[PDB]
């Protein structure tokens, strides 16, 4: 139904940044300040073609590669009636929701660097509580988050 | 175009609740495959079906006639429908966090015919038995209590499926009829029922 | 320890092709006959950078996209002592070996076309029998087949 | 330079069995994590190590002091190591497919104190109890029995596991000592045992 918040930890030029959102978001600012690093945090979360390559050394804060990259997004879900996109989320998730917290949802991303194979694996999660986030089920190259969201990236 | 294609035009173009009282044979399977293919062709949205049979090889033949799709449709038995879509994800949500998640379906050893005693067996002994009387079901009454207690299970059933295809309705108890009337009346789900009356 | 067989079904110009193998294989033939489609069947099985893009419409036999692409590799595994590579395989697998069939192994690849998303998902399996092939476990972009084999592709 | 660097070259660059006559606590955790990071630094092959503790607080404290490892190193309790490494992947290969794969440890109801009634309640009721004698281990006896039975379990723990780091050996049963001696003598796994000066 509605986006609420995004918390970005240990990414490129964000140490620990919490941004309240809505639908229809507009970001602005100076040059070399990180407007396009905000939009790649949504591409690594909700798009699979960016997520399939993993993380390099340069995706970490001040090239550290000993901190964990974590990107968490919050959905509102307070309107089950009259909205179809709430049913589009609820029909795929099926088991991570709780009746005590039926009007909040969380989609998270964790990444810890290997430093032997030189690779950052990306593990996605959902849930309705910030503790006990189970992993997203999936078979092959497709998980169940790809059945819900479609990301159209436009850049001239 | 006579009575066969007239009944085909009455059974394809009507999208309401359909009650079929057919005879022995005469192609219930091919009219089920054609009704399922017409409903999957007509629906543009994300919604899904639940083909419910009583024998898994007929559902395997229905899935072989249909094919492979990514809409998440369920084809299977009634016991697999209740065991996968109802009991196992929401048994911790309905009966509290102290009840266990996973279980093994074995209704051949326990013959207790009490409700709170059956809840104490599924709490303590971690098995899912059945009632001693063959006219009552512990499992479908457990599914009715899960859809009565939990809010998330009603939202998942109303969001996921839009038409439940029931085959062989005549060898069903009153608990299955009460659960399907609870799915039809309160959750506004269109229901599809075929079967032949009497004929042993 | 030793390669034994590869069975390629419903791939690009192989309909049902069974090839006995060994270590040090040399393949030869004419022009446009399928020498480099044999090596892409080994790249889709054992290399992750080819496998992460999935299958297209043109990877199916005669553009059909109603058959299942199945590529099965057989390993010999008869020398558990004195060979380090058998220990390298056996220490990762852990749960699909059987003591009655401890001197054969199978790594299989299956793919069925979606024809709504226009995508062929690749599901990998192993086992010690040709029936009961369980899925290879994995978290994120990494499964357990990538911990064993490293594929070096040389092309000038 | 001199005897301090010579003693550090003796106590760091060992490769055999280690048995240190040291007391419980008093900075043994720091030299244990220094030995663990020296063994992870000095190894270049595909082998992996194991760490066995009792409590979960020292397990998460050790997991905080290491951090992240991608070599498949296991750090945990003894029951979790036996359950997730010996029992669950090999019960179907040792005792057939009649025994269940997933299982939970619920010893608050069954107080059965024999092996034969324990194996028939894993056969029938599919749950495990505890002995009336508190100096018993049913799970370690089952792990020793299916390590004696299965060949591929011996092949996996010969191929993967290299060393086992044992903490709090002062309160242990003889069945755990028998299983660790069975891992020591045949499948060539070194042992790291801390202990007590006297009693305590
Ligand atoms: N891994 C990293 N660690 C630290 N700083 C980084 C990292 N990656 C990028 N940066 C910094 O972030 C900035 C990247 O600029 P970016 O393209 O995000 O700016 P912008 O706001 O989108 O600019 P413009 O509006 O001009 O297009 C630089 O200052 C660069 O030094
Ligand atoms: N999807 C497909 N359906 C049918 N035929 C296909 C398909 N994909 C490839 N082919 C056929 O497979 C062949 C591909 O040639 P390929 O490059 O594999 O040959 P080659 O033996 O390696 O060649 P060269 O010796 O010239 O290097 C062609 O004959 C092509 O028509
Ligand atoms: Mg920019
Ligand atoms: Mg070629």
């Amino acid at each position: 139904m509605k986006f609420s918040n995004i918390t970005i930890k240990n990414f490129r030029n964000f140490e620990k940044v919490n941004i309240n959102l809505d639908n229809k978001n507009v970001i602005f600012g100076m040059n070399d300040i990180g407007k396009t690093n905000f939009l790649y945090a949504l591409r690594f979360l909700l798009d699979k073609e960016i997520r399939k390559f993993g993380f390099n050394k340069s995706d970490y804060h001040k090239h550290d590669t000993s901190k964990k990259i974590e990107i968490i997004l919050t959905l509102d879900l307070s309107n089950y009636e009259k909205d179809e996109d709430t049913k589009k989320l609820i029909s795929v998730v099926k088991g991570a929701r709780t009746s005590a917290n039926a009007d909040v949802f969380y989609i998270a991303l964790e990444s810890k660097y290997d430093d032997k194979e030189l690779y950052g694996n990306i593990i996605l999660k959902w849930g309705s509580e910030l503790d006990n986030l189970i992993d997203i089920p999936g078979r092959g190259n497709i998980n169940a988050l790809d059945n819900v969201f479609k990301v159209i990236y436009i850049n001239p | 175009m006579i009575e066969d294609e007239m009944s085909r035009e009455q059974i394809i173009k009507d999208g309401g609740n359909i009650l079929v009282t057919a005879g022995a044979g005469s192609g219930k399977t091919t009219i089920l495959v054609s009704k399922i293919e017409a409903d999957l062709k007509e629906n543009k949205t994300h919604y899904s079906i639940a083909a419910v049979t009583f024998t898994n090889k007929a559902a395997k033949e229905i899935e072989g006639r249909l094919g492979y799709s990514s809409r998440g449709n369920f084809i299977g038995t009634n016991d697999g429908f209740v065991e996968s879509e109802i009991i196992r994800p929401f048994i911790k949500d309905a009966f509290g966090n102290d009840y266990p998640d996973n279980f093994t379906a074995e209704y051949f050893d326990n013959q207790f015919a009490s409700y709170d005693k059956g809840l104490q067996v599924l709490k303590y002994q971690n098995i899912l038995g059945t009632y001693s009387n063959p006219k009552k079901n512990f499992k479908f009454q457990l599914a009715l209590d899960i859809l009565k207690k939990s809010l998330v299970a009603r939202q998942y059933i109303f969001s996921k499926y839009f038409k439940i295809f029931i085959d062989e309705y005549q060898d069903s108890d009153k608990d299955m009829h009460n659960l399907f009337m609870y799915l039809k009346d309160q959750l506004k789900i269109k229901l599809f029922i075929v079967g032949d009356p009497k004929q042993s």
